[PDB]
RNA sequence: GGUCAAGAUAGUAAGGGUCCACGGUGGAUGCCCUGGCGCUGGAGCCGAUGAAGGACGCGAUUACCUGCGAAAAGCCCCGACGAGCUGGAGAUACGCUUUGACUCGGGGAUGUCCGAAUGGGGAAACCCACCUCGUAAGAGGUAUCCGCAAGGAUGGGAACUCAGGGAACUGAAACAUCUCAGUACCUGAAGGAGAAGAAAGAGAAUUCGAUUCCGUUAGUAGCGGCGAGCGAACCCGGAUCAGCCCAAUCAAGCCGAAGUGGCUGGAAAGCUACACCUCAGAAGGUGAGAGUCCUGUAGGCGAACGAGAGGUCGUUGUUCGUGAAACGAUGACUGAAUCCGCGCGGACCACCGCGCAAGGCUAAAUACUCCCAGUGACCGAUAGCGCAUAGUACCGUGAGGGAAAGGUGAAAAGAACCCCGGGAGGGGAGUGAAAGAGAACCUGAAACCGUGGACUUACAAGCAGUCAUGGCACCUUAUGCGUGUUAUGGCGUGCCUAUUGAAGCAUGAGCCGGCGACUUAGACCUGACGUGCGAGCUUAAGUUGAAAAACGGAGGCGGAGCGAAAGCGAGUCCGAAUAGGGCGGCAUUAGUACGUCGGGCUAGACUCGAAACCAGGUGAGCUAAGCAUGACCAGGUUGAAA
RNA sequence: GUAGGGGAGCGUUCAGUCCGCGGAGAAGCCAUACCGGAAGGAGUGGUGGAGCCGACUGAAGUGCGGAUGCCGGCAUGAGUAACGAUAAAAGAAGUGAGAAUCUUCUUCGCCGUAAGGACAAGGGUUCCUGGGGAAGGGUCGUCCGCCCAGGGAAAGUCGG
RNA sequence: GAAUUGGCUGUAAAGAUGCGGCCUACCCGUAGCAGGACGAAAAGACCCCGUGGAGCUUUACUAUAGUCUGGCAUUGGGAU
């Protein structure tokens, strides 16, 4: 008995391809450029998936420090005198809490330079 | 390429014999046997019709027209059925012909 | 001896032939037969041409 | 230039023919080798 | 709200991108069979009354095949079938046939020319003769080779068999003996089979009894640069079994049991409600899926005619390579007995034991598959033979090589008629279930070419992505957990191999499809797991059944080790007894058969790739020369001997 | 985590058994936002016109991106290079669906020890006549050495 | 291989359009040029490697056609 390649390569390169989209050119047309182009697709995904949790903690002190710094702390300053009062493990997201909410982002300056001098 | 040469392509039915229809449409409906073809086992029968038109590009009074025809079949159809439908009959026998056989179900007329 | 180095692209080659567009002709009613003609020429319907000219 | 090929009547049946090709044996062999192969047919007919 | 100023900001797409929609190109995939493949079985030679294989002919119309053969797609006799027939052929015309055509069997009858070719010649199918018979037309004879004569042979055959002749690559990881292997190749002879055969034997029992074949002995006994490697035979189990002459039933075929109504449908053999046969439910066909609709099947019958010696020298064979080399076999030279005789038993002698050479024949068990049949955890259109027929097209002077190849529809109903056009091609009409089947006619993938739409793009440095947010658009796993597109930000050195190290300016590759590489075999070896019996466990060939498996103890493995062996034995070895090697006891360690898998060995051994080596043939129509025989060199200048 | 060892599994063909599905439509093919730890597998939709899932076991010609791998088809270069001798053409006229290319006329240029003529060898109806316009013709084509049909070849003395 | 294919300087398997930093640069063509794409072409012919090959050579090894030579055979007689 004989079984053929028959109908297996085309449903498993039409799933490969199938992932292509805004793919440019062969790259979204041809299979094995497909397919390899989802090598390093599957590279940076991954990788810049564990990233992007650096590229928003990055952000958010971005924002911090920002706030702070418009009210005459900064983000050292600021967060030290907020750690300095075992008070607030405010920490993460605080940024929104800056951008959003002025009278609040004072209060947190105001009552983080008391936890200082 | 095979080609209705299946059977032994000997034939249940006869030319001059009158027959109905197993199947198809014409179901029951009845005719004289006119054409008898054993090898492509194809038969004529005179109720089972087709309409249809004929090619003079110049020919025969070119001006170009439709017939009535007759429509050719295969081994649908049955043998002298004689309590007015279609029965099938195998066996033989010999009367006031010692030189040939015959036909019933149930009957013995053909 | 000096070949191409890579298959030019689907979109580079639409691109280079992107300049190949025919200009149709501007064309004109003859003032005589009523059909449409070119400039500076004889009416090929007509054959009036200013009067006219050719045998039609 | 001038080729390989010179057509020549008395020579390409002179050899190769059917009367030649049964003249010795290794050409009989030859022959009904060929025969045996299909139909390839000799050259007093080719 | 009008003009100055300073700001910011949209849109346009020449062309591009992504997605979507719709075509085109192509022919993958699914379906199918009109074709293959090998298993088992059957059958097995044809030709001087002319083979095999062809040439040219034959047809109302004939180019290909088929079939024949100047009596030509046929002719006559017998048998069967009993309405059709007039070959593939689609096609008009002419007809033939119950005074039995056609078709199927069975004998004859004609059979052009070539070819063993055979009157003579010859570049096969052609050119020339002679002797008879005589009325021309036309028939008959005229090769050599055996023989009184009758008669026999020359040729052909896929594989198989015997024989004359006889390779190398390769292996020994180099290479001479060795291995490849008496393999391949050539040649001779012949049949359906051949070969072989009726003991001057095997052999160690005062056993056996022709040959061949299978299992087995047995990877044993042996041969070997004792290297690589090579490798019996007797016994025993089976298949089948004979020894005789001589020299003083199966083919044509015929017969065959049993269903109707309603329903979906284009169409039913399907569903359904009731019913029937079955020494017949194997199978194919019939508009779809079939016992009871056709052919069939089980069963039954069935014909005129037809089949069923010794030595020496050079050497060689078998396990036998010169080895202690016996024996058979011969090329040369030699060339004994014959019945108180003669050859053998592995140098050789005696004894002892088997055996009668120098003459022939001789079914069966065996091998093979051109052909036919039946089957298949065999292929199904890049598969399967190369061919769904082709050794054709096509390539070559030739030997030789060598293709792709399939699908309307259930039925031609194969599309009158209308419209654009010379046409091609399309659009209507009509048929049809379907023309979403229309003859570039099953599905119709992907590359690749277009048309329309959506969001987008004309200060931007780019492995084409990935992440994050915004804009626009869409809502059939689908109002979000969204899908499509996009603007900006962040990040970001193709894949593969080969490598110390690859984005590499190192390999490979245009793109998509399909083809495409770690197998198979043996009573081999060794392990893991699993089953069955278990101090025991199994069979091999074969025999008999064969919708099935049983029988078969010949043999193999355990069961005792030690040694160079004789031998001895829970002991055995070395040696004059004590030291040790091996080992049984163990404190206790059970096997064998089968299966799957992990390896090993022998074969191509994962697939692809060499330069080369050897055998048999094809080539001097190109070119290198010879031979025989022909042809050719305008015109002018120079001015030798005599 | 590379060679390498070990474990679980996914898919394809055939096979036996079981459950079954199909003209109110099978496989295949096409789209898809769902499921699953992955190989993968479902749901609905669109094509299609006969067949086919699932479970359990068994057997494999059983899984492709590469091998300058094989067959086929289709891209790039790109409407690019070329159209095969630098012996030139020109006008009228005709035909035709359509003519720079066919026909005729009138000129022009080219060979003229040839680019004329006659045979051999070889080719095999290419000749003539009448039609044709798919392909062949390097453009065109009404034309041809192309396609169709019918005709044509005559020897006592020439060559055998 | 696919490309959406700039410049300098530096780094990288040591000669970067594709890495870094800095400069430059609107979109698409046509005619041209040959510096780069270690541009194409041919599994480098040089060199080395292979217990690869083949032609040749000779006082390398080994065999052998051929050839010389003793005896035996055809192959006999007589004198000495
Ligand atoms: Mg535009
Ligand atoms: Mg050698
Ligand atoms: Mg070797
Ligand atoms: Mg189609
Ligand atoms: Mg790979
Ligand atoms: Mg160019
Ligand atoms: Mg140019
Ligand atoms: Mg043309
Ligand atoms: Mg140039
Ligand atoms: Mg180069
Ligand atoms: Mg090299
Ligand atoms: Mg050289």
């Amino acid at each position: 008995p004989r079984a053929k390649t028959g109908i297996v390569r085309r449903r498993r390169h039409k799933k490969v391809l199938k992932r292509a989209k805004g793919f440019w050119g062969s790259r979204s047309k041809q299979y094995r450029n497909a397919f390899q182009t989802l090598l390093n697709a599957a590279t940076y995904e991954y990788r810049d998936r564990r990233n992007k949790k650096r590229d928003f903690r990055r952000l958010w002190i971005q924002r911090i420090n920002a706030g702070a710094r418009l009210h005459g702390m900064n983000y050292s300053t600021f967060i030290n005198g907020l750690k300095r009062a075992n008070i607030d493990l405010n920490r993460k997201v605080l940024a929104d809490i800056a951008a959003r909410e002025p009278e609040a982002f004072k209060a947190l300056v105001d009552a983080s330079r008391n936890a200082r001098q | 390429p095979s080609a209705g040469s299946h059977h032994n392509d000997k034939l249940h039915f006869k030319k001059g014999d009158t027959v109905i229809v197993l199947s198809g449409k014409h179901k029951g409906q009845t005719g004289k046997v006119l054409l008898a073809l054993p090898r492509d086992q194809k038969v004529v029968v005179e109720g089972v019709n087709v309409i249809t038109k004929n090619v003079k590009p110049s020919m025969t009074n070119p001006q170009g027209g439709q017939e009535q025809r007759e429509l050719a079949l295969h081994a649908s159809k049955v043998a002298l059925v004689d309590p007015e439908t279609g029965k099938a009959t195998r066996v033989r026998k010999q009367i006031v012909d010692g030189k040939k056989v015959r036909v019933a179900v149930a009957s013995g007329k053909t | 001896h000096p070949v191409p180095k890579k298959k030019t692209s689907k979109s580079k080659r639409d691109m280079r032939r992107s300049h190949h567009a025919l200009t149709a002709p501007n064309l004109t009613e003859c003032p005589q037969c009523h059909g449409k003609k070119l400039s500076h020429h004889i009416c090929p319907n007509c054959g009036y041409y200013d009067g006219r000219q050719v045998l039609a | 230039m001038k080729r390989t090929y010179q057509p020549n009547n008395r020579k390409r049946a002179k050899t190769h023919g059917f009367r030649a090709r049964m003249k010795t044996k290794s050409g009989r062999n030859i022959l009904a080798r060929r025969r045996a192969k299909g139909r390839h047919q000799l050259t007093v007919s080719d």
